[PDB]
RNA sequence: UUAAAGUUGCUGCAGUUAAAAAGCUCGUAGUUGGAUCUUGCUCGGCGCCGGCCCGAAGCGUUUACUUUGAAAAAA
RNA sequence: GAGUACACCGGAAUGAUUUGGGCGUGCCCCC
């Protein structure tokens, strides 16, 4: 099941078996790479780019059409942020919980969820330090709210 | 059961089930010596031919054996393939 | 979570053998499952079987036959010597006149009977009888 | 039943089961092809729209995000789009 | 005149005749925009298991898509010049050996044996792509593959399944059967 | 003191009611981890007229595992 | 050239003639 919640769940995407670009789609490679470049210049996370292209462009899967994924493209052009977007969202959630919790001293479940979020970001930071994406001297401090976002 | 000298020194062999290929013990009283008859090709009358089937007791008491009878008859050819 | 696909698959086919089913469905796939069931296939315990290969880990559908008592697997993969093979099959197989135990030879996945005449041994997989 | 044909089942139990528990995985979604009644440009929209979508020319919205499928605006016609 | 080779040798007279046949079949028709840089590598005559014959055409990898646009006219013209023989298109790929203990950069998985066989089976049949695969393990242990094909474009490929079976038997050595499912598609 | 003791359970014990699962959760060590990849390059030997093969000085990516040998005091 | 129905041109089918549109390739507009 989940890593913190006790409830099991089964809700995820299921890709089709056929590895083929559909005939009715006419965006071959260069134009669709141009909208990924423009939408990355707009400043969105790669999941947002994928859902926007799938929503309003009729593309089935980028990896079925373009030879690599979204983050490979953004690292090839070098405009991707250094901080990964899931860890960035988790840091945003942690600083939001702290920004709720400096005033309500009697709250306890918020403190419990804060402890769970710190555990999750420590595990993700350990994985990213193992995979050398982040520098090995980097770590999380509880007081760095404006230094890192 | 054969020995090295080449004799059937086993005293008897018991029957095997026709639906699950399981063995039938001597004290399992829930077995059937099923007999089904055929018909003549030109008149549909009795001829004298038998096709014996055997069903073990767990297949009866477990809940389904009639479907196994259908599979045995379609393999034999009594029940037609369209069903 | 799932840590041994062979143990789960073999427990599933054992449960369906006890349940009297004719065909099964193994959810994961590997090489060692294919070699283990083809050792059983060449030994005549199991007849036809099938593999459903998608672009992920495939599924295996086995056409069973009522000649099987129980199939077992030993975890963890213990070390077996040539002088320890008879010590294992004395207290693992129900008899010395039948029953087979397989092991990871450096030359293929194969049972103990041919391993006695090829003068070799390795890590263990399981037994069937 | 003890004996079932798992090699090739009937399609109605294939669409009856979950999309992950089938013999081969197949998603239960596809792509619309609607035309706005205001501006007569035809676009392609996913089954689950997940956000607001605008036709080209920026005249009238086409789909609204719901829990499930797309909330199709009245006056838009789609058809069976397959590859 | 057009056929290049990775190593230095003179091509056979049959492949040269095929090259001149495609050269005259491109100069007579109006197709000039996409057979300038487009080239083949080699051609081999394969005797299918019957009274017929089959041929295969070697295509270099990085220009595969431009051939992949225009099969439906070219195979019709190559059948118009000779109707007693079928024409298929495949791409040559080199199969690197395994990095065993006695052994050189890291081998990518685009050139491994499973990927080459998968690409050969996929490019053997253009107008109906695969939708499923089944592998039969019969009584003697030898595997044979059943391939599920698309329902659309079924009329022109119904009589070519023996040709595909012969080509895949000659190329790899594994028996492959073909069928058309209808319920799931 | 050993076997009987499957009453110390690695093979090979038990944990609802007979003795028994921390009140719950997070978390560093330790334990267990999905599928997928089928040998060649400077010396001279068995033979033939500067040459083919054979033997190579020297190199020919890491562990566990298994098999063959040596060395392994006597009673 | 607006693409819901339109005004055309060239290749090609029958020396001369030539066929309602649409982009969702299969059903949608006007008869």
């Amino acid at each position: 099941g989940r890593m913190h919640a006790p409830g099991k769940g089964l809700s995820q995407s299921a890709l089709p078996y056929r590895r083929s670009v559909p005939t009715w789609l006419k965006l071959t490679s260069d134009d669709v790479k141009e909208q990924i470049y423009k939408l990355a210049k707009k400043g969105l996370t790669p999941s947002q780019i994928g859902v926007i292209l799938r929503d309003s462009h009729g593309v089935a899967q980028v990896r079925f059409v373009t030879g690599n994924k979204i983050l490979r493209i953004l690292k090839s052009k070098g405009l991707a942020p250094d901080l990964p977007e899931d860890l960035y969202h988790l840091i945003k959630k942690a600083v939001a919980v702290r920004k709720h919790l400096e005033r309500n001293r009697k709250d306890k479940d918020a403190k419990f969820r804060l402890i769970l979020i710190e555990s999750r970001i420590h595990r993700l930071a350990r994985y990213y330090k193992t995979k050398r994406v982040l520098p090995p001297n980097w770590k999380y401090e509880s007081s760095t709210a404006s230094a890192l976002v | 059961m054969q020995n090295d000298a080449g004799e059937f020194v086993d005293l008897y062999v018991p029957r095997k089930c026709s639906a699950s290929n399981r063995i039938i013990g001597a004290k399992d009283h829930a077995s059937i010596q099923m007999n089904v008859a055929e018909v003549d090709k030109v008149t549909g009358r009795f001829n004298g031919q038998f096709k014996t089937y055997a069903i073990c007791g767990a297949i009866r008491r477990m809940g389904e054996s009639d479907d196994s009878i259908l599979r045995l008859a379609k393999a034999d050819g009594i029940v037609s393939k369209n069903f | 979570v799932r840590m041994n696909v062979l143990a789960d698959a073999l427990k599933s086919i054992n449960n369906a053998e006890k349940r009297g089913k004719r065909q099964v469905l193994i959810r994961p796939c590997s090489k060692v499952i294919v070699r283990f069931l083809t050792v059983m296939m060449k030994h005549g315990y199991i007849g036809e079987f099938e593999i459903i290969d998608d672009h992920r880990a495939g599924k295996i559908v086995v056409n069973l036959t009522g000649r099987l008592n129980k199939c077992g697997v030993i975890s963890p993969r213990f070390d077996v010597q040539l002088k320890d093979l008879e010590k294992w099959q004395n207290n693992l197989l129900p008899s010395r006149q039948f029953g087979f135990i397989v092991l990871t030879t450096s030359a293929g996945i194969m049972d103990h009977e041919e391993a006695r005449r090829k003068h070799t041994g390795g890590k263990i997989l399981g037994f069937f009888f | 039943p003890l004996a079932k044909d798992l090699l090739h089942p009937s399609p109605e139990e294939e669409k009856r089961k979950h999309k992950k528990k089938r013999l081969v995985q197949s998603p239960n979604s596809y792509f619309m092809d609607v035309k706005c009644p205001g501006c007569y440009k035809i676009t392609t929209v996913f089954s689950h729209a997940q956000t607001v979508v605008l036709c080209v020319g920026c005249s009238t919205v086409l789909c609204q995000p719901t829990g499930g499928k797309a909330r199709l605006t009245e006056g838009c016609s789609f058809r069976r789009k397959q590859h | 005149a057009k056929i290049v080779k990775p190593n230095g040798e003179k091509p056979d007279e049959f492949e040269s005749g095929i090259s001149q046949a495609l050269l005259e079949l491109e100069m007579n028709s109006d197709l000039k925009a996409q057979l300038r840089e487009l080239n083949i590598t080699a051609a081999k005559e394969i005797e299918v298991g019957g009274g017929r014959k089959a041929i295969i055409i070697f295509v270099p990898v990085p220009q595969l898509k431009s051939f992949q646009k225009i099969q439906v006219r070219l195979v019709r013209e190559l059948e118009k010049k000779f109707s007693g023989k079928h024409v298929v298109f495949i791409a040559q790929r080199r199969i690197l050996p395994k990095p065993t203990r006695k052994s050189k950069q890291k081998r990518p998985r685009s050139r491994t044996l499973t990927a080459v066989h998968d690409a050969i089976l996929e490019d053997l049949v253009f107008p109906s792509e695969i939708v499923g695969k089944r592998i039969r393990v019969k009584l003697d242990g030898s595997r044979l593959i059943k391939v599920h094909l698309d329902k659309a474009q079924q009329n022109n490929v119904e009589h070519k399944v023996e040709t595909f079976s012969g080509v895949y038997k000659k190329l790899t050595g594994k028996d492959v059967n073909f069928e058309f499912p209808e319920f799931q598609l």
